[PDB]
RNA sequence: GCUAAACCUAGCCCCAAACCCACUCCACCUUACUACCAGACAACCUUAGCCAAACCAUUUACCCAAAUAAAGUAUAGGCGAUA
């Protein structure tokens, strides 16, 4: 026989049933959002047609990202968008000779940054290219702010926006609670990144942890029937009252 | 016996629900 | 032995039931209808037959681009592998070159 | 109880029977009958009923109906299509030869009118006070369900109380006063028992 | 060409395969050191009979008896039957309360008490 | 040859005729001579000269590489100046 | 951050379409390694 | 010498070799258990 | 004359349509189907090859989501096979 909608449909169908249906508006359509990351490991053409050297005629171009393999340990540190490069290689670069397995491993560097926000130091595994982000964007807080969570590439950063996105949506006084005049200006940094702290708490999570959270939200204990029944009586004797 | 009636053209412009997700991609933008 | 002792029931064909009586109605649809509708509209059966006629292999090809995605897991391992074993003996095999 | 195969051929001699498991060992697999579904409400012969018999040896003689056989719309008149059978037949003694009943399809019958002794067809309709009852097409006259004795063999009216059986004074008494209270409480405090121990908090997982 | 169809109990296996499985017999004790078993009275379950006598029911019932109609006790019939006379006689006194409620009946926790609903912690 | 193809189900054409053979409208092709370019200091100028020539095919090659190119080659074209325009067309040809 | 292209040409895929990828576009050349700049 | 008895009974080794808390150790024993599961087989391990 | 022979159903196949399925009690990841004791072990990671090229070594179609058409065209390729 035929499923009625194709396979590949199966996983959106999910999102339409269950304890899924409830989840907040706003993060459901970050999910379903896929927006193209910033090309890192491959350089783009820049332009939608190029004139062929050959023919002399303009063609169309695309640009078609390579694939990257991110390890789990990426998953505790910035790495930028890098990643591991699983892919073959042509023995001296010479299509006649073997195709050969090549893995291309970005350099890992240990490093201590400093988040304004969060008034904390970290220690986060990160590549060179994670150190010039961060420098054009003047400071980490900026930088774990304004790149999109494609960009990223990391649960601890998405974990780290998650945070810094709660302070500036409460105000929290947490933050130099002996200095209100230090915590102030802080926040007015970066007033443009603040949003309402009901969107800021599903920054970040994954399907799996928002469906917990969700869970505990309505997790509840049952009420007792006797308590129903007795406002009903109530209720029900108020009304004959009336009648009479 | 009688036959049942001629299959027609149906008339009216055909508008998919754009909320079902067995509905053709062609089918909801602009150039439809 | 390999034949039947005794005559099989009589076979009763209704040659004017509704079906028979009313065949071939609105073939001509297009000729006669302003040419709102071709007679391949009228064509019912797989979706990727309707108005359509090939080989085996021009229907293995056809059914696998539109209901593919729709096949169950063992049905569509075995559209996959005709389609190669009917590639290689249209492709490789045969009288003549 | 007994689980019957998918396609049982069901008979005169009752399922889960001595002759039935003869008949119809657990390995025996024959052509199913093709049998016109009937609904509930649209089965009209019960036993007892007076029908008039419409094909056959003994077509336009009436009879009462003794078993029904709803897996098959079969009716068994008694005294009426039968034919002679040897029962008791040993290697000495050749048998006694009874008359026996042949099934009949509910088409091969009709229900007879009470006033007029004529088979009729008939219809299930509601009365004023709501009972659904068959009334005749042609007459328009209800056709009372025949009083047949209970398969259980018990007649309420000759029957009298064993010393296991309770009394209806007994049977009847309403003793249950309502209370939000289990079983088990109730028979603590009813026995007497004193129990002063707390019970401990567990983990469930 | 072991029966693997064959339902595993504990009479098949070594010695130590044998004495470990059991045939669902719930356990009223525990084994120390020497294997010397403790037998808890408190883990063995007691019979709670009562007194049979001057009892007017018996196994069976006369059959006649008037045909009656199943009506299953819920939660609605048990409320009315026994805790709607109480708020109605209250009610109409005009001394009712919801801080009153465990006057009526109303349990607002199932600790403490030797049978508790849920989780059930008593027999059948 | 591939007669039937994966994704299409059509006849495919091969490339490796296209780029050594033209096929005029009248069912001829031309080609050009093996090795009119190899070694022509030691070829004597009427060897060269008929080397430079574009000769036709006979019936088994021509009818060896229709059946290797598909309807497309065969269709007739209007080519702004084209050169072979002429010989696209025969003329007082008889059987 | 190490780039590099693919040795074979890609096939368009056309406008809302995801590129079909054959084995033999896992093959890569070596374009610049950044960490050299 | 003579061979056929290669099989010499044993429910330790039968249960700690072929047993379900065995299958569930590794991923690739339980996909054992789901391919028994998916063709109906009566028995899914010793 | 035996041995046998004969049968018409059980059901199934391909489509359409429509998005399926889990739990009476009790038992079941330890040696599954085992009432009742200190865990902290935890998932991710390029398919290869047969085969075709009449060897083989680069290479060799494999649903990726609109039927048709553009078109087996542009293009790719031991510019070979073929894609
Ligand atoms: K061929
Ligand atoms: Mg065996
Ligand atoms: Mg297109
Ligand atoms: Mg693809
Ligand atoms: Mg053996
Ligand atoms: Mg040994
Ligand atoms: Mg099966
Ligand atoms: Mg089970
Ligand atoms: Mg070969
Ligand atoms: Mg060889
Ligand atoms: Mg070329
Ligand atoms: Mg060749």
């Amino acid at each position: 026989p035929l499923h009625k909608y194709p396979v590949w449909l199966w996983k959106r169908l999910q999102l339409r049933e269950g304890i899924c249906s409830r989840l907040p508006g706003h993060y459901l359509r970050s999910l379903e959002e896929e927006r193209t990351p910033t090309p890192v490991h491959y350089r783009p053409h820049g332009a939608k047609f190029k004139i062929n050297p050959k023919n002399g005629q303009r063609e169309r171009v695309e640009d078609v990202p390579i694939p990257i393999y991110f390890p789990p340990e990426s998953q505790r540190g910035l790495w930028g968008g890098e990643g591991w490069i699983l892919g073959q290689i042509y023995a001296n670069n010479d299509k006649l000779s073997k195709r050969l397995k090549k893995v291309w491993k970005p350099q890992l560097f240990e490093r201590e940054f400093y988040s304004e926000i969060l008034d904390k130091k970290f220690t986060v595994t990160v590549t060179m290219r994670t150190l010039d982000l961060i420098d054009e964007a003047y400071g980490l807080d900026f930088y774990i702010l304004k790149t999109p969570k494609e960009d990223l590439c990391s649960k601890f950063g998405m974990d780290l926006k998650r945070g810094m996105l709660l302070r500036l949506a409460r105000q929290d006084p947490q933050l130099h609670p002996e200095d209100p005049e230090r915590r102030a200006a802080i926040y007015d940094k970066y007033k443009e990144f603040a949003i309402p702290e009901e969107e800021a708490e599903w920054v970040g999570l994954t399907l799996e942890e928002a469906i917990e959270k969700q869970r505990l939200l309505e997790e509840k204990d049952p009420v007792p029937l006797f308590k129903i029944y007795v406002a009903e009586l109530i209720q029900q004797l108020q009304q004959q009252a009336l009648s009479e | 016996y009688r036959a049942r009636p001629p299959p027609r053209r149906r008339p009216g412009p055909r508008w998919p629900d754009p909320e079902d997700l067995l509905t053709p991609r062609w089918q909801l933008g602009p150039r439809y | 032995i390999g034949i039947r002792l005794t005559l099989p029931p009589p076979k009763v064909v209704d040659r004017w039931n509704e079906k028979r009586a009313m065949f071939g109605v609105y073939d001509n649809i297009g000729i006669l209808g302003n040419f709102e509708k071709h007679p391949k509209e009228l064509i019912r059966g797989p979706i990727w037959l309707r108005g359509w006629k090939g080989n085996e292999l021009q229907r293995c090809i056809r059914k696998r681009k539109m209901v593919g995605s729709r096949m169950f897991a063992d049905d569509l391992h075995n559209l996959n592998k005709r389609i190669r074993y009917l590639y290689k003996h249209f492709n490789r095999h045969g009288k003549f070159r | 109880k007994v689980t019957l195969p998918p396609h049982y051929r069901y008979g005169m001699s009752p399922p889960g029977s001595v002759a039935d498991k003869r008949k119809n060992p657990p390995w025996i697999r024959r052509r199913p009958v093709v049998v016109e579904p009937i609904s509930d409400e649209d089965w009209y012969l019960f036993c007892g009923d007076t029908v008039e018999i419409l094909e056959g040896k003994d077509a336009g003689k009436q009879g009462k109906v003794v078993q029904v056989i709803r897996q098959r719309n079969w009716v068994v008149v008694g005294g009426l299509n039968t034919h002679y059978r040897y029962i008791g037949k040993t290697m000495d003694y050749r048998g006694t030869m009874i008359p026996s009943e042949a099934p009949l399809l509910h088409r091969q019958v009709k229900l007879v009118d009470p006033m007029d002794r004529k088979p009729t067809e008939i219809e299930w309709r509601f009365t004023e006070a709501g009972e659904r009852v068959r009334v005749s097409t042609r007459s328009g006259r209800i056709i009372p369900k025949p009083e047949f004795p209970r398969a259980d063999g018990i007649v309420p009216e000759t029957w009298i109380d064993g010393p296991k059986d309770t009394s209806v004074e007994d049977a009847l008494e309403r003793t249950y006063v309502p209370c939000l209270k289990t079983l088990q409480e109730e028979v603590m405090e009813a026995m007497g028992i004193k129990e002063t121990r707390k019970y401990k908090k567990v983990y469930w997982y | 060409g072991a029966d693997r169809m064959s339902k595993w109990t504990s009479k098949r296996g070594p010695r130590s395969f044998r004495g470990r499985k059991g045939r669902g017999a719930k356990g009223i004790g525990f084994l120390t050191s020497g294997w010397r078993f403790v037998q808890i009275k408190e883990m063995v379950p007691e019979f709670v009979v009562p007194d049979l006598t001057g009892f007017k029911l018996k196994p069976y019932v006369s059959y006649l008896a008037p045909e009656s109609e199943e009506t299953p006790l819920t939660a609605a019939q048990l409320f009315s039957e026994a805790v709607a006379p109480a708020i109605e006689k209250d009610f109409k006194d005009g001394t009712f309360d919801p801080d009153n409620l465990e006057k009526y009946g109303f349990e607002p926790t199932q600790e403490g008490k030797l049978f508790q609903l849920y989780p059930r912690n008593f027999l059948r | 040859l591939t007669y039937f193809s994966a994704r299409k189900g059509k006849r495919k054409t091969v490339k490796a005729v296209i780029d050594r053979f033209l096929r005029l409208h009248c069912g001829l092709w031309v080609r050009r001579k093996a090795g009119y370019k190899k070694k022509l200091w030691k070829k004597t100028p009427a060897r060269k000269k008929r080397l430079r020539e574009f000769v036709f095919c006979n019936k088994t090659q021509s009818k060896l590489l229709d059946k290797m190119t598909t309807s497309f080659w065969k269709r007739r074209n209007w080519y702004v100046d084209d050169p072979y325009q002429k010989y696209h067309d025969r003329t007082n040809l008889k059987v | 951050t190490v780039i590099v292209e693919r040795w074979w040409k890609v096939p368009l895929a056309g406008e809302g379409r995801k590129p079909r990828l054959h084995r033999r576009h896992r093959v890569y050349k070596l374009v610049e390694d950044t960490k050299h700049r | 010498k003579a061979r056929g008895n290669e099989y010499q009974p044993s429910n330790i080794k039968r249960k700690n070799k072929h047993g379900w808390v065995r299958r569930l150790s590794t991923p690739a024993g339980v996909q054992v258990i789901l391919r028994r599961m998916l063709k109906g087989r009566k028995s899914l391990s010793h």
